[PDB]
């Protein structure tokens, strides 16, 4: 049995996305870590053999046989190192992997320069359909969803590009029926 | 590497659904996993070489077979929504603990085909303050109301597909029991945004079912299909 440290993690474009596991047999092996982008399946991204460190790019692993524990940690993480990581361990050649639980990590833009929005947006091809875009909103603001049975937040969306500056953010809303004003009572932090 | 087929798959409760993974690799050994929540994977049965297949940690509604040693099959018998998912191919052999994987097939199973429909993609285009206060220009794409959510969303500039800018939701949301929802965001410079030449599409790819299913409606059938909302730049 094999488990795995956050069930969930969004990080801004520059944390230390830090992964941790846990096997049972304190003599398994080998530790392997899977990376699972969307669209493909687990590739293998990095192994522990034995007892310490191993760097490898902006990656490192620490693994503790007496503690039971490998950790993934990621430095400078990127939009682009988002996926679901898989923890499995081959305690043996001749064993198949006992695999764990998974941990989907997110890398959220990082908003260096807060500068909150309510924007409203209007769908072009008519109707009377808008919604509403918060944007450029502080690391820290977190987002649940809304008052009633006829609205909808989003919360923070997820970056795919390793490379701008202009990697649009925001969370958006949009309600069904014309009256809800586009910057409600929100059920969330809000910050000025 | 490896393949799979389907990508995508719906079934009604009772199905003969087959899964087909195939490694035009040499491996000697094939897998086949599934991933829920909460589950990283778990796996059904395995091949250790064509001929027998053997067992697995969840063989229960499943069955396969290894016709070939580049082709193993698991079949789902009489389906159930149980059994709706992701599932993952693998092929490994001795040479490494490290194994190879197929890229997924996403399986729903429900009780009424019926209710299987390809989502309303809405493109929405920049605020004015946004444009003029933060010389920038975010379009937001939205797609509602489709089932299942076998899809992928992606924007087109100008005929070329993008990435940088473009930021989307991770999972979609349920809407409602069947109806789910996504949405995505496209940040350019409103310089940019007002060339009146430059031309953006939000383009969703749905994965309804196959032409071989029955679809006795009063409406067209929800077949696998991109569906786009389109928007030029504007000057004011």
């Amino acid at each position: 049995k094999v488990q795995q440290s956050p069930e969930s993690l969004i990080v801004p474009e520059g944390a230390m996305s830090s992964l941790n596991c846990t096997f049972s047999n304190s003599a398994s092996q080998s530790i392997w870590w899977y990376q699972q982008h969307p669209g493909k399946g687990p590739e293998a991204l990095i192994s522990i053999f034995s007892n310490g460190n191993k760097k490898e790019g902006r990656l490192t692993v620490y693994l503790n046989r007496a503690s039971l524990h490998v950790s993934l940690h990621i430095r400078d993480s990127q939009p682009s190192d988002s996926a679901v990581y898989l923890c499995a361990v081959s305690k043996g050649s001749n064993y198949q992997l006992i695999w764990g639980s998974g941990t989907k990590l997110i890398i959220k833009p990082d908003i260096q320069n807060p500068e909150p929005a309510v924007y409203q947006l209007k769908d072009p091809r008519s109707q009377d359909s808008t919604l509403c875009l918060f944007t450029d909103f502080d690391s820290q603001i977190n987002v649940p969803k809304t008052m009633e049975s006829g609205t909808f937040i989003t919360d923070k969306c997820v970056l795919d590009m390793k490379a701008m500056d202009s990697k649009s953010n925001g969370a958006i809303a949009w309600s069904n029926q014309t009256s809800f004003t586009c910057q409600d009572i929100f059920k969330e932090t809000n910050a000025t | 590497a490896v393949t799979q087929s389907p990508r995508n798959k719906v079934a009604v409760t009772g199905g003969k659904v087959t899964l087909s993974c195939n490694q035009t690799n040499n491996h000697n050994n094939m897998y086949w996993y599934r991933q829920d929540t909460g589950h990283g994977l778990r796996l059904i049965h395995y091949s250790y070489g064509a001929g027998s297949t053997e067992k697995g940690d969840i063989p229960d509604g499943y069955k396969a077979s290894r016709p070939s040693q580049e082709n193993f099959s698991l079949i789902l018998e009489l389906a159930t929504p149980s059994q709706t998912s992701v599932y993952f191919c693998a092929s490994g052999d001795m040479g490494a603990a490290e194994v190879f994987f197929g890229k997924g097939t996403r399986l729903t199973v429900v009780e009424d085909l019926r209710n299987v429909t390809p989502p309303k993609v809405s493109l929405f285009e920049p605020s004015k303050a946004e444009i003029a206060n933060k010389q920038k220009a975010t379009l937001v794409c939205l797609a509602r109301g489709f089932f299942p959510d076998h899809v992928e969303l992606s924007w087109w500039v100008n005929g070329k597909e993008v990435h940088s800018g473009v930021c989307t939701d991770p999972q979609a949301y349920k809407e409602s029991n069947y109806s789910y929802a996504l949405s995505s965001r496209l940040r350019v410079s409103a310089t940019f945004w007002h060339n009146p030449r430059n031309h953006f599409r939000c383009q969703v790819q749905f994965h309804g079912l196959s032409e071989e299913d029955k679809w006795p409606e009063g409406s067209p059938k929800p077949v696998t299909q991109n569906i786009s909302a389109e928007a030029w730049g504007r000057a004011d």
